[PDB]
């Protein structure tokens, strides 16, 4: 199956 | 540290795919993620995640919580070859430190500290 495209500098709380 | 993703897919397949994936996205890092066996947390349909090497261990976190719908008091523990990585540590450097020689990182989580209980 294909990849997940994780975005950069995303949340961390 | 027994991932399922290993039983479906020869290592030969992986290793290729491993290579291939690193080359064409150096500035990524390719990850399994997997339930740690006997956890009581949601599935996580998607498996195969191309994080940004610079993303760290805690963005991560915050990323496979909203996948799998925790609630806010629910716990969730990483695991690379057995052992809980610091939360501030970058994915590449966890990479580059826990690769296996398919060129993965594979990561397990769980609602428990300790891996398979």
């Amino acid at each position: 199956e294909e990849w997940e495209m994780v975005p950069r500098h995303s949340g961390s709380g | 540290m027994k991932f399922q993703y290993k039983e479906d897919h020869p290592f030969e397949y992986r290793k290729k795919e491993g290579e291939k994936i690193r080359k064409k996205y150096p500035d990524r890092v390719p990850v399994i993620v997997e339930k740690a066996p006997k956890a009581r947390v949601p599935d996580l349909d998607k498996r195969k995640y191309l994080v940004p090497s610079d993303l760290t261990v805690g963005q991560f976190y915050f990323l496979i919580r909203k996948r799998i719908h925790l609630r806010p008091e629910d716990a969730l523990f990483f695991f690379v070859n057995n052992t809980i990585p610091p939360t501030s540590a970058t994915m590449g450097q966890l990479y580059e430190d826990n690769h296996e020689e398919d060129y993965f990182l594979y990561v397990a989580y769980s609602d428990e500290s300790v891996y398979g209980k």
